[PDB]
């Protein structure tokens, strides 16, 4: 139930030379060593307070690899133009995603390693972990030399060894995270719309980790409506759920043996 | 592809003019990257929030959200106004304070 | 009649490019010295393909690809039409190297026949006759995949895989005598062999880009059908604040670009109305409201990807 991710990012620029590169690293949905070109004295720069505790050699290997995945990019992104007649002029984007979820049992559960290009997917490494599978006729020949290449084996070599260590390093090395233990304090509330067009509205507010289900009950389905799980301010996040006269609320949450029961208070 | 975004403009805290709190409009799930992003109240934009950097979903579709500390009080109205390159007109929306 | 020539001339990138060459398709049954820089006399017997019509093409866009799949050489051509057409993928073997007979340039290969051409035949294929498709969120959509084998060269498996939101799965998989399915049993049913598929009730979670692949004896090709999925919207109006407001709701709508705007009667086509906060259904269709203030009759038309409908609500004192 936990996973570290690597993203990284190319975006073209005209008429500026330098098209602008970033990275950006995350434990769960929670980020950490963001990585910009358009920063004063550019180098990796760490975002969240528990990483602040790595030692330097991080960071100058670390950059080092970012140069690298760097100029890489720069160069690919000349070739893509290359393969595809487009105007220049046009700003295009080119995206590659790196990570590794893993149970908290220790046994790992999958691995991601995938590429897009504006938008549409382009390559991706296959659930088998030894396959890839290419989105489009240009991806197709990628995936071929790849494959003779034996790209898989190096890839999987990372996926299933450091990135698992280093995964374990931050969840494991910065303890004192994690402990807002999703605690929401879930209520409903009631208006009248006119014409009977109301609804109930059972609000689970303030909690983390994100993972979380509501639902509502006697409206087990085709029934509610609710939003995409919104990050408050505070670091934590916010959701509601909404139905159209015995009418409950139950929430799955990171608690006591306690779900939730909830009608008009 | 390119992606409309999503848009969630919400409080910190449930209002009740007394007294201070803040508020944030999130937008996430948008492609491409070019997104304007404005605050408005009582329809003037307000001048200087924090612009976060740039994040990334695992979806290539990307992340952003602006706040401010604010008190707020019951005779003005709230906006977020947004102008991705997918829709042709800035669309605007309102805080629900209930 | 029925016998036909075809001659698709298109470029050749192989990286290790910039080539422009020809394909041949010798002969084809068909129902109802200029040009070149490079050519190659493909013939399909042993072989064949479903539509093959592809002829009078209001010309005054056909794409095709080649690409060396690495004694004989073997090549992989992809022929797409766009628009509303077909799609083709296929590889090419060579007659066997000889001692004898060595001519071609530059890049030191064989043979360039007598005639100025390669000469060689196809020998396996994979064809799709539908390539983006778009359905309603509860139907149920066939994406068509046949391919052709010749004589030897056997099968081996058959995957249907689909990449979508970032990540992709496995929805089928096949061996020489049986196969499994993934959530939703979307069986297929059956030279020229059909491997369409056929999913039921479709999901939100069907939405993507569907992948067909085909591995064999030596040989594993591959062709992609698009599949997008949208919802038919319902729409509502009310009115509350008593001074007065409007609310001109929206539900159950997919994907997610959708514009809104007013007319006034007595048109007035009266630009400039707020939307809300963006909510959604368990399923995934979205829904949101645009609230708006009258003063005293109106209308609510709403466009979307599929086509438009309007309504509107009077407005009395």
């Amino acid at each position: 139930s936990h996973s570290l991710r690597y993203f990284v990012t190319a975006v073209s620029r005209p008429g500026f030379g330098e098209p602008r590169y970033m990275e950006v690293g995350y434990v769960d949905n929670t980020e950490f060593v963001r990585f910009d070109s358009d920063a004063e004295n550019p180098r990796y720069e760490p975002r969240a307070r528990w990483i602040e505790q790595e030692g330097p050699e991080y960071w100058e290997r670390e950059t080092r690899r970012a140069k690298g995945n760097e100029q890489c990019f720069r160069v690919d992104l000349r070739t893509a133009l290359r393969y595809y007649n487009q105007s220049a002029g046009g700003s295009h984007t080119l995206q590659w995603m790196a990570g590794c979820d893993v149970e908290s049992d220790g046994r790992l559960l999958r691995g991601y390693w995938q590429f897009a290009y504006d938008g549409c997917d382009y390559i991706a490494l296959n659930e088998d972990l030894k396959t890839w599978t290419a989105a489009d006729m240009a991806a197709q020949i990628t995936r071929r030399k790849w494959e003779q290449a034996g790209a898989a084996e190096r890839d999987r070599a990372y996926l299933e060894g450091e990135c698992v260590e280093w995964l374990r390093r931050y969840l494991k090395n910065g303890n004192a995270t994690l402990l807002r233990t999703d605690p929401p304090k879930a209520h409903v509330t009631h208006h009248r719309r006119p014409e009977g067009d109301v609804t109930l509205r059972c609000w689970a507010l303030g909690f983390y980790p994100a993972d979380i289900t509501l639902t509502w009950q006697l409206e087990l389905t085709q029934e509610m409506e609710l939003v995409e799980t919104r990050p408050a301010g505070d670091g934590t996040f916010q959701k509601w759920a909404s139905v159209v006269q015995k009418y409950t609320c139950h929430v799955e949450h990171e608690g006591l043996p306690e779900p939730l029961t909830l009608r008009w208070g | 592809i390119q992606r409309t975004p999503k848009i969630q403009v919400y409080s910190r805290h449930p209002a009740e003019n007394g007294k201070s709190n803040f508020l944030n409009c999130y937008v996430s799930g948008f492609h491409p990257s070019d997104i304007e992003v404005d605050l408005l109240k009582n329809g003037e934009r307000i001048e200087k929030v924090e612009h976060s950097d740039l994040s990334f979903s695992k979806d290539w579709s990307f992340y952003l959200l602006y706040y401010t500390e604010f008190t707020p009080t019951e005779k003005d109205e709230y906006a977020c106004r947004v102008n991705h390159v997918t829709l042709s007109q800035p669309k605007i929306v309102k805080w629900d304070r209930d | 009649w029925r016998a036909v020539d075809v001659v698709l001339d298109c470029f050749l990138v192989k990286d290790g490019d910039r080539a422009r060459a020809s394909l041949v398709l010798k002969q084809v049954p068909v129902l109802d010295d200029f040009q070149g820089g490079t050519l190659a006399q493909d013939d399909p017997p042993i072989i064949f393909e479903a539509s093959v019509d592809l002829v009078q093409i209001p010309q005054a866009e056909v794409t095709c690809e080649i690409s060396r799949y690495f004694t004989a050489a073997w090549f992989m051509a992809n022929v797409q039409v766009s628009g509303g057409g077909p799609s083709i993928s296929l590889v090419m073997k060579t007659p066997r190297v000889a001692k004898n007979e060595v001519l071609w340039h530059p890049t030191l290969n064989l043979p360039l026949s007598p005639q100025g051409t390669v000469r060689t035949a196809v020998e396996f294929q994979v064809m799709t006759q539908t390539q983006s498709l778009s359905f309603l969120l509860g139907s149920s959509a066939s994406l068509d995949c046949g391919f052709s084998m010749a004589p030897g060269l056997d099968l081996i498996s058959v995957e249907w895989r689909l990449q979508h939101k970032g990540r992709g799965q496995l929805v089928y998989s096949w061996t020489a005598g049986q196969g499994q399915a993934v959530r939703k049993g979307a069986t297929l049913e059956p030279m020229a062999r059909d491997a369409s598929l056929t999913l039921p009730g479709l999901t939100i979670q069907d939405e993507g880009t569907y992948i067909c692949q085909i591995t064999t004896s030596l040989y594993r090709a591959q062709q992609i059908i698009q599949l997008n999925i949208q919802a038919s919207p319902k729409v509502r109006l009310s009115l509350a604040n008593e001074l007065p407001t409007l609310i001109c709701d929206i539900a159950g709508y997919y994907p997610l670009d959708v514009v809104v705007t007013w007319t006034r009667e007595e048109p007035a086509q009266v630009s400039g109305a707020s939307f809300s906060s963006l909510r959604q259904s368990v399923a995934g269709t979205y829904s949101i409201s645009s609230s708006l203030t009258a003063e005293p009759t109106y209308t609510c038309q709403v466009t979307h990807i599929s086509l438009e409908e309007p309504l509107g609500a009077s407005t009395q004192v």
